[PDB]
């Protein structure tokens, strides 16, 4: 079981990032995906989530209308579109599976197996 | 969500972690989760749904409601021990999940 | 379990007939060969003597013996072959007793050959014996192998990569 | 065994003779068979044929 | 089967994301989304249950199916062709029929339990609180936070507010 | 199993010729039955499609059963009669008991049909006609035609006659 | 299922000891624990029905499975071999699983049984007697020996006693 | 190919009895109503008759009550309908019409879909 | 049939163990009474036992000193006869209750009755 986050890097205030998120071990159409951000020095923040077949996605208020969750169960990959990002965007970007029973799976899962997480900057 | 910001234990001694809402009641319905976090290793999975333990956790990590407030509770404190500790609480009327302060704990 | 052993020694046995049997059907390389597991016996010396070759099966396993029969398209390859025009192959066992009467018969050209080699296999018990007993038209064994037999399974007629 | 029983083992003459049965009891690795060596021939289905005789 | 899951609760709710069943309440304090984590639970088990039931029972031996048959051997195939033909035709009946019928009896299970909760909250408020249809019931009485837990939990503590609902009954 | 149509109703109607459940009325203008369209026609829906989901689920392929083999291949014969037989006895067994359960199932169904169909003109009237038992309701109003069509339609309207019939009550 | 044996009444009665489904009274002239023989005869048909069906249906012939081949015929060892384990395999997975099904229609007919009982026994008393929960009647007049008997067979007088329920409620 | 044909009528005397022969092909007789319709020469149809699938069930009309029997043989695949104490009134064509059966009810109102082409019967001196 | 045995005489005070042995009939699917009869009286209920012996009933005379067990290995029923008196003298049955494929009752009819077994309590 293993979560890899890509994407990442220098984006100038204002640019857009795409965050990838691969799963290994484990099969990615039957758990929810959380994206996650933890600034540096400040705790940790919850993002978005993401249905089993992508049908259903939950934002926060702060990245509402910024953020776009989406999810190739294909290529065993989930994404997240950052939009309009500002300089309080810069953290570190985990990705959370939610331990989904075999018959269900909710929005309330736990978020038992995360990523080493991707580092992003905003800056000019 | 308001955690405590910094807390100290002794070797061996117990501790009660407290997470609680600005305006409202911790029940069972809001589903604490508690994670614990090396900086900067990822969380770690330690609680959820108040008492059930993930395969691989310490026995001595429980959870239970104390009030209007959740509660993880560690007795016999180790070395190991001394980290941040987050509470997952489950909002229904926006229908978030909402991450806690978190909590600094200093093993004397 | 799988075991390929040499049941009649080329060097050692055959001592009055030649083993140097080739056809250019079975090429290797530019140059014409035969079976690896198979020896081609040609009379010597002008004659073909009669033989008796007898194995005893001391592997405490079932042993597969093959060989075979050459027919000749005409009577003039068997008779410049065996030297004899009736030739007899016998091979017996205690549970495998088979006569065999070369058949000289024309058959359409399949890779460059007219006559046809007809290729026989027995399994021998532990502690049993085989013997073979011909005066032409032997395509005597050389390797036997060794086995013993596990579940049941099947063969996968496909191409796909192996991993 | 069935083979030594069919063709007459002269130690294996105790048996009474019978005219109908069911089926046939035999012991597993028999000793008295075919007491002179040799194969018998299609075996198999002449124990099949003689498991149920009227 | 029970009338409940299409009979008089019409819809179900998009925002319970946490629950197969469970409660929408609102009073002055507020309103919200919750569900019923025991009924919740027992429903999950007892079909993880039935899951495992259908398909650890199958117990399959190491065999291989293929055969080979020369030119001369006709009834051989015929006749492995006629074992594999019906063997595929009795398994592809009975995982079809099977899988149509615990499909009723799934649905049905969960109407059963949608059913009982409802049956549930109503033995506990005997006539403290008025039917409207649609799953619903309305209070005679004042309800805070305190009495919908402890509606939810069930221990509900009918005397204490007779009084007031009979006032305002 | 949900005590209708050998529960508190004891027998049916052979007056009611047009449906599998439906209602009796006497008022002013008169008496007659009725069929419940909604309920009928569902219920038609599902026994149809239960009906062609047990037939049509059987696709067979081309085949002869028949093989003959002289008679120094017996062990060929038996291995063929037990393979026939073997198939015979599976596909009885499985048409009787799958025929027994279905034929438990769809009383069933009748039965909750109609203890659903019960329940729902139950809930509409409510205080407005008392329980006679055997299926009945007496209305404490003057029900003519439209009445009662909107009773089996399920536009009955309970402010309009909550006044007479508590007056009445 | 039906929300009885599990439902609101939660244990059973080990002084019970006449038959499956029953009463409990308790009057001044004595109390003790009866047994409703109508349910619980049909019950016990029905269940030796169903097990007898099970049983029963299977109906074989003689045959042996047994069957012997020497070594230079393994094709027909293993066709055996095929016929025998499929067959093991669907007797396996059919007789389990028709074990495991019937088992739970057997429990929601129990279950079923109670309800209706219970049911029948509420439909009798109107409002002479109040429900407590528990599955248990209250009356609100004397009930001697005779109107518990009344009330078990079926024949329980609702206006001989509602003068007095009426008063005392 | 579905298709009714009737038979067996003709001229009879006033106080005479006729039996009419309604014989289905192309669908199984033994799973539809059948129903009798005359139709007076000029004037509308008139409803007669009806017989179940089995034969247990039969309805008819007041004008012919007591005096039409209908009945069914599955077996032949005909049903049948004596007519007795004939009328000059009952001078009609009489036609045949199977009611459209689901495969899993038949019912007394089922709509009657299929008609045959008729024969016709004359009662007079 | 059921047959009794292990009777005879017993100075009072003394034990005494009774034994019915069933035959012809599963053991393990039937309720098992005794019954006792004295010389010039009529029959006493004495005890009962169920099918896999969890559930045990007797009578208020000989509540506490009669024991009934079960052993359906040996298709054996026993009866454990304590603190003997001079009344205890009668002849003592084993019956059967007649028990359904699917159901067994503590109130199954005694259909099969042993021979019995005398006992006498005397010195």
């Amino acid at each position: 079981e293993k979560l890899v986050e890509s994407g990442g890097g220098l984006v100038q205030p204002g640019g857009s990032l795409r965050l990838s998120c691969v799963g290994s071990g484990f099969t990615f159409s039957s758990t929810y995906i959380n994206w996650v951000r933890q600034a540096p020095g400040k705790g940790l923040e919850w993002l978005a989530s993401i249905s089993t077949s992508g049908g259903s996605t939950y934002y926060a208020d702060s990245v509402k209308g910024r953020f776009t969750i989406s999810r190739d169960n294909s290529q065993n990959t989930a994404y997240l579109q950052m939009n309009s990002l500002r300089t309080e965007d810069t953290a570190r970007y985990y990705s959370a599976r939610g331990r989904a029973a075999l018959v269900a799976t909710f929005f309330t899962d736990p978020m038992d197996l995360w990523g080493p997480g991707v580092e992003v900057v905003v800056s000019s | 969500v308001i955690q405590e910001p910094a807390m100290s234990v002794s070797l061996g001694g117990t501790v009660t972690l407290t997470c609680a809402f600005t305006s409202g009641s911790v029940t069972s319905s809001n589903y604490p989760s508690w994670f614990q976090q090396t900086p900067g290793q990822p969380p770690r999975l330690m609680i959820y749904k108040t008492n059930n333990r993930p395969t691989g956790v310490p026995s001595r990590f429980s959870g239970a409601i104390s009030g209007n407030k959740a509660a993880l509770t560690i007795t016999g404190a180790q070395a190991n021990d001394e980290a941040d500790y987050f509470c997952n609480l489950y909002k229904s009327s926006p229908i978030a999940l909402i991450f806690g302060g978190g909590t600094h704990l200093t093993v004397l | 379990s799988f075991e390929r052993f040499e049941i009649f020694p080329k060097e050692s046995s055959w001592p009055n007939h030649t083993t140097t049997g080739v056809s250019a059907s079975c090429s290797h390389n530019g140059e014409s060969s035969f079976y690896k597991n198979l020896l081609w016996l040609t009379g010597k010396n002008g004659l073909y003597p009669n033989l008796s070759k007898s194995y005893a099966n001391n592997k405490e396993k079932e042993v597969l013996v093959l060989w075979g029969v050459h027919h000749p398209p005409n009577i003039g390859d068997q008779r410049a072959l065996y030297h004899k025009e009736n030739a007899y192959v016998s091979v017996v066992s205690s549970h495998y007793s088979r006569k065999f009467t070369p058949e000289i018969a024309k058959r359409p050209k399949v890779r460059d050959q007219e006559g046809r080699i007809n290729y026989y296999w027995t399994l021998l018990e532990p502690g049993d014996t085989i013997i073979f007993e011909a005066n032409g038209n032997l395509i005597a064994p050389r390797y036997a192998f060794a086995l013993s037999r596990g579940f049941g399974s099947g063969i996968i007629n496909s191409n796909a990569p192996m991993d | 065994s069935v083979a030594g029983w069919i063709l007459g083992n002269p130690e294996c003459e105790l048996l009474i003779s019978r005219e109908s049965w069911s089926y046939i009891v035999e012991k597993p690795n028999p000793e008295n068979g075919t007491c002179y060596p040799g194969h018998f021939a299609d075996y198999e289905e002449l124990r099949e044929q003689l498991s149920s005789v009227s | 089967l029970f009338g409940a899951i299409a009979g008089f609760i019409e819809g179900g709710w998009t925002g319970m994301v946490d629950g197969w069943y469970g409660y929408h309440h609102q009073n002055e304090q507020g309103s919200g989304y919750a569900a019923d984590q025991k009924s919740t639970q027992n429903a999950i088990n007892g079909i993880t249950n039935k899951v495992n039931s259908v398909i650890e029972k199958m117990n399959t031996q190491f065999t291989a199916v293929g055969k080979e048959f020369n030119k001369l051997e006709r009834r051989m195939e015929n006749l492995n062709k006629k074992v594999d033909d019906g063997f595929i035709d009795i398994w592809t009946y009975n995982a079809e029929l099977l899988v149509l019928l615990e499909n009723e009896r799934t649905l049905d299970f969960h109407d059963s339990n949608v059913k009982n909760l409802y049956e549930k909250v109503k033995s506990q408020l005997k006539n403290n609180a008025k039917e409207i249809g649609n799953g619903c019931f309305e209070f005679y009485h004042k309800c805070n936070d305190e009495c919908m837990e402890s509606v939810k939990n069930g221990t509900y503590d009918y005397p204490k507010y007779s009084e007031e609902s009979k006032l305002n009954r």
